[PDB]
């Protein structure tokens, strides 16, 4: 199953992920 | 993971040593060429007319690991210019090898 710590992984991964969409798109 | 801060600071360096390239590299053969550009993204050379330009998935995505013989692409065309994507001024590129 999923676990509160697979969220929250989850969300800080995003983080990372999401600044490498700002480079991308502009 | 790979935080977001990691990941700016390996951005930072990344960008860095491209700076430091587009200062130091050589000038093309000639003005044909497209010009070397830092994208936010990737490291461009310069081109040569009517060819593609391909250069390594950049080092800082957290998924780099993954993607070490994926590169991306653009294309030189015959008069000097990145190949732009229809309306915009935008360059035409490839990204998709490394895509995670
Ligand atoms: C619809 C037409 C528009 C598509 C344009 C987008 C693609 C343009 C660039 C061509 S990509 C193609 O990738 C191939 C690997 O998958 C590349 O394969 C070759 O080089 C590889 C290293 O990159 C190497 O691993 C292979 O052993 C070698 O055969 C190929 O050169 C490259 O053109």
């Amino acid at each position: 199953g999923t676990f509160t710590s697979d969220v929250s992984s989850y969300l800080e991964g995003q983080a990372a992920k999401e600044f490498i969409a700002w480079l991308v798109k502009g | 993971t790979v935080s977001l801060w990691e990941t700016v600071q390996k951005w930072r360096e990344y960008r860095r040593q491209c700076q430091r390239s587009l200062t130091e590299d050589p000038p093309p053969a000639t003005d044909l060429f497209c010009n070397r550009t830092f994208d936010e993204y990737a490291c461009w050379p310069d081109g040569e007319p009517g060819s593609f330009v391909n250069v390594s998935c950049p080092w800082y995505l957290p998924w780099a690991s993954s993607v070490p013989q994926g590169h991306v692409y653009r294309f030189c065309t015959a008069e000097g210019l990145w190949l732009q994507k229809d309306n915009s001024s935008l360059p035409w590129r490839d990204l998709s090898e490394c895509e995670e």
